[PDB]
RNA sequence: CAGUCCCUCCCGCUCGGGAGGAGGCACUCUGGGGGGACUGCCGGCGAUAAGCCGGAGGAAGGGGCGGGCGACGGUAGGUCAGUAUGCCCCGAAACCCCCGGGCUACACGCGCGCUACAAUGGGCGGGACAAUGGGACCCGACCUCGAAAGGGGAAGGGAAUCCCCUAAACCCGCCCUCAGUUCGGAUCGCGGGCUGCAACUCGCCCGCGUGAAGCUGGAAUCCCUAGUACCCGCGUGUCAUCAUCGCGC
C-alpha cells in the first residue's frame, strides 16, 4: 500500500501543486488569470496557486474515477454568473484551467487521451501520484 | 437456443405476475429452461391539471399518477416457444416488447 | 381524531359471540382462525378490529356485563 | 445559583387546574430547603408540572391564591 | 476473515455494511474516514468507535458503502450500521446498552420519512398557505 | 490540511466532548435546572438527534443542542451558493444547525482561553443567574381579575436564559467589526458575574421586577 | 512604508486611496474592477497589496497602459470599446473618454429618432423592460451613475 | 475481488488498498404475496358499560402516521371566451383571410413573489456527498476551438443496464481588512450568440466599461404545529422564446 484510496487526497493534491512548479513543463500563461478566468470572481488572481492547484486537481481524479470529461469539470461546488435578481444558474467555466491542462499532461503524458474517446491514467502518470506518499504514510495512517 | 427478454409492462396490481408466471405456461412447448420474473422499478408518470377552469380564489388541483410496474423475465428455448408469446399478448393491459439476442 | 370506533365494528363482533359464547378466548391467535372465517372481509386492518371485540367480550364476560 | 432568590420547593401533588383562562394550573407544594420546613401550600404555577419536579416558589408571604375551579 | 452483513438505514442513506476480520481498515464509499472535512458529521462515526467498540475497532475492517446525499443521513446511516457491525463481533449485548447514552438511531429507525407536496392554494411546499390581503 | 483534519477527528476519539473541552467542569449548584442540564455527552451533544416524546423531554434534549438552536435561529429568505455573494449565514445565521454548530466550537476556544475556565463552567453559571425565576399570569375566576404571583416553569427558565443571551450578543455585533465569537464569549462571561451590562440581565430583572410590581 | 505618501495618484491625477489596489482603481471610471488587474500584472504590482505606497516609477505605467492597449495586448472583448462608431477598429476608455462616448452615441440615437433614444430623453429605461409601478412611493428610477 | 480457485490493470515502507469478466446470488435493492398493532393482554379510574391513564413485550402503538374520500343545499360565486346547450342577433358582415401593433405602456396606488442591505462575511482553492424525473431532427458520453453564449466531429440509449449528472447547503487553509464599497446588480454604451419573416415598442445569455436605489424598515399585516416550519439546491411542466412563475424532489 502506498495508492491513493489510503491516503487523504487533500494531501495528495497538495504535494502535486508544488511538484508542479519542479517538473517544469506546466506553468501559469499569461492569457488565463487576465480575463479568462473560470467564470467571473470578485478578485481575479495573479498567483502561482490558482492554476496550480487547478491541474493538480484534474491529474488526481482520473486515477480515482473512469473516464472523466471536460463536461464535468465546470462546477464542482460552485461555478454559477449572477443573473441579478433572477436567482443563479450554472454556467461553463473558463477553459484557460479545465482543458489547457490536460494538453500540458499530454506532453508530460501523465493523462492521455484514448482511441476509446476518453481520459484515462499512465504509469508514469502514477508514479508521479504514488511518489508523494511514499515520503508520508505515518501522518495519513495514524488514525486509519 | 435464443435468448429472448420478455418485458411486461402492464397498469395492473394483479396481471404483471399472472402473466409472468403463466406465460411459461404460454411459452412452453418444446423444453425451455426459464428464469423467475425480476422485478425492474415502478416508473411513474404524474401529470397534474387544475379541475378549476377559472382558477380563482382558493383551488385545489389534482395530482394525478399512473404506475407502470415491471417484470423482466429471460428465457433460452426455440424460436417456436418465442412466437407462442408474441402471437397472443390480450388487450393491453399488458405490453409486451420482446428483445432477441442469441 | 380520538379513540372512538363507531358501531359497525361492535355489530358484527356481538353476533358472532352470540352463535357460540364460550368458544372464544382472550388470546387474540386463537380468534384469527375461527373468526376469520365467519367475518365479513374486505380488509385485514378491518378483520382485526372485529376480531378485537370478539376478544374483548370474552374478558367482559368474566368481568360481569356483555354488550 | 445554590439557595437562589427562590425558596426551593418540591410538588407533593399536582390537585388541578384554576382559571377560567386555564393558564394557571395549581399544584400543590411542600417546602423544606426553602422558607418553611413543613408548610403544605397550594401556588398557582403555570405550564407543565407533574409530580416529583422542583418548583422555585416567590410567593410565601402574600397567599393570594386562587382555589376554585377546574373546568 | 468472516462475512457478517448488516444494513443500516437513516433518512433514505442506505448503508451495506460488511464487517470482515483485519487490521483496521475504515473504508466509507471506497474512501478513508481521514478525508472527511466536515467536522460534525465526522464525530458522529466517532461514537461507536469509543462507545461500541473500545479496542474492537483497530482490531478489525469495517467496509460500508453509504448511498444517500445526506451528511448527516450518511453519517448516521452509517453510523447504525457500524454500530450493530461492532456489537455482533464481540457477541456481547452489554454494548446494546450503549445506544441508551444518546437518542435511539442506532438500532431504531423512524416510521415517517416524508410528505408528498400539495398544490395548496397555488404556492409551494407541502404545508403552506399565501398570505391575505385580498380586498 | 490534511494533517490538521487528521488531529481535530483524533482530539473527540481520545477522549473529549465537542473538541477538546470536557463536561466534566461545571458549578451547576442550583437545584431548579440540576435535571435540565445534561451531562451524558462524551463525544457530541449535537447530531440531530431528537426529542417530541413530551415536554420535559423537550429540556433533556442536551444543553448544547438547545444553545445551537438559539444561534441558529434568523435569516431570513435569501440564496446561497458560490456567486459573489454575499451575506447568507445572515448576521444571525441564515445556514443550517451545521453551519451553526462552528461558531459555538469556535466561540468555545476563544471564551477558554480568556476565562481559564472551560466555557462549561461559564455556560452553566450563567443560565443559572441569567434565568428569571418570576412571572404573572392573569388568573381570573368568576369574574374578578387578579394579577397574583406565579413560579417560572424550570424548563421555560432555561429557554428563556438560553435566549435572552444569544439575543443580546447579537445585537451589538450587527453591523461591526467584532468577530461573533468575541461576541458570543463576552456576553457569556457578563452574563454569569450578573452585570446589567450584558443585556441578558437586564431582561432576568425587567420580567421579575413588572411581577413584583402588578404582584 | 514603500514611499512617503498615503495618497499617490495613478491614472492621471484620479486618486488612490489607502486601502486596496483593486478597490481604487475601480472607483475611477473607465477602469473596472477587472480591468484593473489587467494593468496591474503588466505594470507588474502584487494583487493583495495596500494602495497608498508606489514608486514614481509604477505611476507612469499605469497612464501608459491605458492610453493605446493594444500595444500591451488585451483581448478583443476584454478593451473598453471595439468597433467604435461603426467605423473605427479600437478605442479605449478613461475618465474623461468615459463621458464624451456614451454621451454621444446617446445623442446620436435621438438624431436617428429611435425609439430608444427618445424614451432616454424622457428619462425612461427601454430594455429595462418595466416602468410601470416600480420605483414605488415618489422614489428616484435610479439610473447611471456615482454620487457616493 | 461482498466471498472466491480463475482472469486483466496500478502502486508499495513488496504488510496491503480499489475496480472489470468468468463466477456468485449472499447483501444492498426492486414489486408481488405473507406476517406484525387490535387498548389484544395486565393494573388504575370508571356503572362490572362507553371511555380515559399507566405498564410489559416490540421496529413501530392506543385514530401508529400522511394523503385520498365531502350530504340535502347556499353565497343569485365563477366559466356560454374549452366543449355541450335554451333564446336572440349577425350574413361581403359582430363572419372570413392577411400583414403590422398592444396586453410589460407609467407620475402613482393595491395583490402576490424574489433579490437584498456584508467579516455570523466574500473571493480563491481543495475535498465528502443526492434524490425525483425526463429523453431519438431528443438527452447528449468523449474529443477540439471559444472566458463565454455557441459551433465542429462523434459513441451509446426508446431505458434499474446509456445520457443529462459532479447536487447545493457543508468544511479547511490563505488572501481581503470591514466601504454605500470587491457589498448590491439598477440603468445604459460598445462587441457578440440564439430563435423566427422579425425580438425599438415586449426576449435571454456572455465579455468589457457603467455601478444607481438600498445601509435593516412607521401605522399596520401574514404564514406555520414534525419529518412540518426556519433554511439549501435539483428536476419537471408549458415548451422556438419571455420563469424572481406553476407542479414536484
Amino acid at each position: 500500500m502506498a495508492t491513493v484510496y489510503d491516503v487523504p487526497g487533500d494531501l495528495l493534491v497538495e504535494r502535486v501543486a508544488q511538484r508542479l512548479k519542479e517538473i517544469p513543463e506546466i506553468k501559469p500563461p499569461e492569457w488565463a488569470p487576465f480575463v479568462k478566468t473560470g467564470r467571473h470572481k470578485e478578485r481575479l488572481p495573479e498567483q502561482e496557486d490558482w492554476w496550480y492547484y487547478r491541474v493538480a486537481s484534474i491529474l488526481r481524479r482520473v486515477y480515482l474515477d473512469g473516464p472523466v470529461g471536460i463536461e464535468r469539470l465546470r462546477t464542482y461546488y460552485g461555478g454559477r454568473k449572477n443573473r441579478g435578481h433572477a436567482p443563479e444558474k450554472f454556467y461553463k467555466a473558463g477553459g484557460s484551467i479545465i482543458r489547457k491542462a490536460l494538453q500540458q499532461l499530454e506532453a508530460a503524458g501523465f493523462v492521455e487521451k484514448v482511441p476509446g474517446k476518453g481520459r484515462v491514467i499512465t504509469p508514469k502518470g502514477r508514479s508521479f501520484l504514488d511518489k508523494i506518499a511514499t515520503e508520508l504514510k505515518k501522518e495519513l495512517e495514524e488514525i486509519i | 437456443m435464443q435468448k429472448a427478454r420478455i418485458k411486461i409492462a402492464s397498469t395492473n396490481v394483479r396481471s404483471l405476475d399472472e402473466v409472468a408466471n403463466q406465460i411459461k405456461q404460454i411459452a412452453e412447448r418444446t423444453g425451455v429452461r426459464m428464469s423467475g420474473p425480476i422485478p425492474l422499478p415502478t416508473k411513474r408518470i404524474r401529470i397534474t391539471t387544475r379541475k378549476s377552469p377559472d382558477g380563482e380564489g382558493s383551488a385545489t388541483f389534482d395530482r394525478w399518477e399512473l404506475r407502470v410496474h415491471k417484470r423482466l423475465i429471460d428465457i433460452e428455448a426455440d424460436e417456436r416457444a418465442m412466437r407462442q408469446i408474441m402471437r397472443i399478448r390480450v388487450p393491453e393491459d399488458v405490453t409486451i416488447e420482446i428483445e432477441l439476442i442469441s | 381524531m380520538g379513540k372512538i370506533r363507531q358501531g359497525f365494528i361492535k355489530r358484527v363482533a356481538r353476533e358472532l359471540v352470540n352463535k357460540y359464547p364460550n368458544e372464544f378466548t382472550t388470546d387474540f391467535e386463537h380468534n384469527k382462525k375461527k373468526v376469520q372465517e365467519l367475518t365479513n372481509v374486505t380488509s385485514k386492518k378491518i378483520r382485526n378490529r372485529i376480531a378485537g371485540y370478539v376478544t374483548k367480550l370474552v374478558r367482559m364476560k368474566m368481568e360481569g356485563k356483555i354488550l | 445559583m445554590a439557595e437562589d432568590e427562590g425558596y426551593p420547593a418540591e410538588v407533593i401533588e399536582i390537585i388541578g387546574r384554576t382559571g377560567t383562562t386555564g393558564d394557571v394550573t395549581q399544584v400543590k407544594v411542600r417546602i423544606l430547603e426553602g422558607r418553611d420546613k413543613g408548610r403544605v401550600i397550594r401556588r398557582n404555577v403555570r405550564g407543565p408540572v407533574r409530580i416529583g419536579d422542583i418548583l422555585i416558589l416567590r410567593e410565601t408571604e402574600r397567599e393570594a391564591r386562587e382555589i376554585k375551579s377546574r373546568r | 476473515m468472516r462475512i457478517i452483513q448488516t444494513t443500516g438505514k437513516r433518512k433514505t442513506a442506505i448503508a451495506r455494511a460488511v464487517i470482515r476480520e483485519g487490521k483496521g481498515r475504515v473504508r466509507i464509499n471506497g474512501k478513508p474516514v481521514e478525508i472527511i472535512e466536515p467536522e460534525i458529521a465526522r464525530f458522529t462515526i466517532l461514537e461507536p468507535l469509543i462507545l461500541a467498540g473500545e479496542e474492537i475497532w483497530n482490531s478489525v475492517d469495517i467496509d460500508v458503502k453509504v448511498e444517500g446525499g445526506g451528511f448527516m443521513g450518511q453519517a448516521e446511516a452509517a453510523r447504525m450500521a457500524i454500530a450493530r457491525a461492532l456489537v455482533e463481533w464481540t457477541g456481547d449485548m452489554s454494548l446494546k446498552e450503549k445506544f441508551m447514552k444518546y437518542d435511539r438511531t442506532m438500532l431504531v429507525g423512524d416510521p415517517r420519512r416524508t410528505e408528498p407536496h400539495k398544490p395548496n392554494r397555488s404556492t409551494k411546499g407541502p404545508r403552506a398557505k399565501r398570505q391575505k390581503s385580498y380586498r | 490540511m490534511a494533517k490538521p483534519l487528521n488531529e481535530r477527528f483524533f482530539i473527540p476519539h481520545e477522549i473529549k466532548v465537542m473538541g477538546r473541552w470536557s463536561t466534566e467542569d461545571v458549578e451547576v449548584r442550583d437545584p431548579s435546572l440540576k435535571p435540565y442540564i445534561n451531562l451524558e455527552p462524551r463525544l457530541l451533544p449535537h447530531t440531530h438527534g431528537r426529542h417530541a416524546k413530551k415536554h420535559f423531554g423537550k429540556a433533556n434534549v442536551h444543553i448544547v443542542e438547545r444553545l445551537i438552536n438559539k444561534i441558529m435561529r434568523s435569516g431570513g429568505s435569501h440564496y446561497k451558493v458560490a456567486g459573489h455573494f454575499m451575506r447568507r449565514e445572515h448576521r444571525s445565521l441564515n445556514s443550517k444547525k451545521v453551519k451553526a454548530y462552528e461558531v459555538v466550537k469556535e466561540a468555545f476556544k476563544i471564551i477558554e482561553q480568556r476565562t481559564g475556565k472551560n466555557p462549561i463552567q461559564v455556560l452553566v453559571w450563567a443560565i443559572e443567574n441569567a434565568a428569571p425565576r418570576e412571572d404573572t399570569t392573569s388568573v381570573m375566576f368568576g369574574g374578578i381579575r387578579y394579577h397574583v404571583a406565579v413560579d417560572i416553569s424550570p424548563m421555560r427558565r432555561l429557554d428563556v436564559a438560553l435566549r435572552n443571551i444569544a439575543l443580546g450578543a447579537s445585537a451589538k455585533c450587527y453591523r461591526n467589526k467584532m468577530s461573533f465569537a468575541e461576541a458570543l464569549a463576552e456576553e457569556i462571561i457578563l452574563a454569569a458575574n450578573k452585570d446589567p451590562k450584558s443585556y441578558a440581565y437586564s431582561k432576568k430583572l425587567e420580567i421579575e421586577r413588572i411581577a413584583e410590581s402588578s404582584r | 512604508m514603500a514611499n512617503f505618501r498615503h495618497i499617490v495618484r495613478v491614472a492621471g491625477v484620479d486618486l488612490d486611496g489607502n486601502k486596496q489596489l483593486r478597490w481604487a482603481l475601480t472607483a475611477i471610471k473607465g477602469i473596472g474592477i477587472n480591468f484593473a488587474t489587467m494593468v496591474c500584472r503588466v505594470a507588474g504590482l502584487d494583487p493583495f497589496m495596500k494602495a497608498g505606497y508606489l514608486t514614481d516609477e509604477q505611476v507612469k505605467k499605469i497612464e501608459e497602459i491605458l492610453a493605446d492597449p493594444v500595444a500591451h495586448g488585451i483581448p478583443r472583448w476584454a478593451v473598453n470599446r471595439p468597433k467604435d462608431y461603426e467605423t473605427g477598429r479600437d478605442l479605449h476608455l478613461i475618465t474623461a473618454k468615459l463621458d464624451m462616448a456614451i454621451r454621444e452615441d446617446i445623442m446620436r440615437l435621438r438624431r436617428i429618432r429611435a425609439y430608444r433614444g427618445i424614451r432616454h430623453e424622457l428619462g425612461l429605461p427601454v430594455r429595462g423592460q418595466r416602468t410601470r409601478s416600480n420605483f414605488r412611493r415618489g422614489q428616484t428610477v435610479g439610473v447611471s451613475r456615482k454620487k457616493k
